[PDB]
């Protein structure tokens, strides 16, 4: 303490403002998160501890052997198919699956579930969407930047940092957004000109999007394309 | 051989990281608004003067 | 830099000529008489490694002769004491690092 | 919000677990949701003075170095305090 008041260099912030509000969720909230959500884990460790014990070093000759562990799921989400994976490029633990609908005729909304390892109950994070979302990619640089495709071929951009959950960026009718779905989607490992964003339609357009402020510039890579109708 | 146990079960996974710590949105969009903070204007002249 | 360049260890090495008081039940005046005394005496008798019996010979026999017959001083690395003591007779200052220091009159 | 509160709901609802506790940093009940009170009153009282015992221990060997989680275990039950400035959360899980 004497030392802080010898040398006020930087001095400690955290100001003791709180949460206060006397009753009716007093503090509940950012230090006693890190406590609440380590405590969560911890819990199912210890149920999970006979699995987890197998998943480091179980070491499951012309063979192979697969062993099934954790399955993660939602019951309110069991319409849904799983269709696109992908996992951080920074984190090998945290993995992002992108819930949406196949089978064409039935079309209900989508949400986005990046499961921990740390944690397989619930999600690490929730992303509700307007249609199903059919491909879900990482940006091999900065793994904040995550991007998404769904139905009505609309393309979205989300940060995993951003607390208010909603989409950092969106494409429209005015930003050339291709029909029917976005099949793939995938990041540009190039960082030179901004942010490449890359996605295929089943319009049959190969899409090269890049992030600007509060707007996305699109640009037609190649087009698919014999004695047929329309494009491939 | 019991504590061997119990480093084995800590060294699975960290279980303490947070994805992400510390490090803030970063790029975020800014839609470029024009406050317009006082109007001023000539009061009961002969015509309008531009 | 500053704080948070600082680690103990070179906290420690940094300085340790440094004072700090806790508590002081004693007088302003009187504080000022014993700090200057104990510092210098501990200092003089550390030695090689820190003779704890011989930092409170000297503390013992100064504080006998400067104020009271019955003066009883006492220093380590940590404890726990309840003491009865006579009304501004106890000062409690701990010396930089690992150096606890409670001297009273009884 | 839904996120703290459902979370400890969650833990709460979540198999072989006795009950999640909130302790003050006066040693006080925020949240207490175990089964009888006397083991709620008991936990309240006991706990906190060995997380702050075991801090201490901590602190000793590294003063820089503070408690983030302390989890003991006994031979029936787990012991589980996640200790913060402002609040303490403990648990108490049964082992498989």
């Amino acid at each position: 303490a004497e030392i802080m008041k010898d040398h006020q260099i930087e001095n400690k912030k955290k100001k003791e403002v709180d949460q206060d509000k006397k009753q009716d969720q007093s503090m509940y909230s950012t230090s006693f998160k890190r406590c609440c959500k380590i405590m969560e884990r911890m819990v199912v460790q210890n149920d999970q501890e006979d699995k987890y014990h197998d998943y480091r070093y179980y070491w499951s000759k012309n063979e192979g052997h697969l062993l099934p562990i954790w399955r993660f799921s939602n019951e309110k989400q069991r319409k849904k198919n799983v269709t696109s994976i992908c996992w951080n490029p920074l984190y090998p633990d945290l993995f992002a699956v992108s819930l949406g609908s196949y089978d064409f005729t039935k079309q209900r909304m989508g949400l986005i579930c990046l499961y921990s390892l740390k944690n397989t109950t619930h999600p690490e994070y929730a992303f509700n969407c307007e249609a199903g979302v059919m491909c879900l990619d990482f940006h091999p640089k900065s793994a904040a930047l995550l991007a998404v495709g769904l139905y009505d071929g609309t393309v979205l951009v989300y940060d995993i940092r951003n607390k208010h959950k909603k989409p950092i960026y969106q494409s429209t009718v005015r930003n050339q957004k291709h029909t029917d779905p976005v099949w793939q989607v995938k990041w540009n490992p190039d960082t030179s000109k901004n942010y490449n964003f890359y996605s295929i339609s089943s319009d049959g357009r190969v899409m090269n999007w890049i992030l600007m402020k509060n707007k996305l510039e699109p640009e037609e890579v190649i087009l698919l394309r014999s004695t047929l109708i329309g494009l491939a | 051989e019991g504590v061997e146990k119990c480093i084995y079960q800590n060294n699975q996974i960290d279980l303490l990281e947070e994805y992400f710590e510390g490090e803030t949105s970063e790029h975020v969009v800014e839609n470029l608004s024009s406050k317009t903070l006082m109007l001023f204007k000539d009061e009961k002249e002969i015509c309008k003067r531009s | 830099k500053a704080v948070t360049d600082m680690d103990i260890n070179e906290l420690r090495k940094l300085m340790i000529g440094k004072a700090i008081i806790n508590s002081s039940d004693m007088q302003g005046d009187l504080l000022q008489e014993a700090q200057d005394v104990i510092q210098s005496g501990i200092e003089n008798n550390s030695a090689p490694v820190l003779n704890i019996e011989a930092a409170c010979k000297y503390i013992k026999e100064n504080l006998d002769k400067k104020f009271g017959p019955t003066w009883q001083c006492i220093i380590g690395e940590g404890y726990a004491y309840d003491v009865t003591v006579q009304n501004n007779t106890l000062l409690f200052m701990f010396y930089n690092g690992n150096l606890a220091v409670l001297i009273f009159k009884s | 919000m839904s996120e703290v509160e459902d979370t400890l709901n969650r833990i709460k609802t979540h198999k072989t677990v006795l009950g999640y506790l909130i302790v003050n940093s006066e040693g006080g009940v925020v949240r207490g949701a175990f089964k009888d009170e006397e083991e709620s009153k008991n936990i309240a009282n006991s706990i906190p003075l060995l997380t702050k015992k075991a801090r201490s221990v901590v602190r000793d060997l590294d003063p820089t170095n503070d408690l983030v989680f302390l989890r003991i275990q006994t031979k029936l039950n787990e012991i589980m305090v996640a200790p913060d400035d402002e609040f303490s959360l403990i648990v108490i899980q049964t082992k498989g």
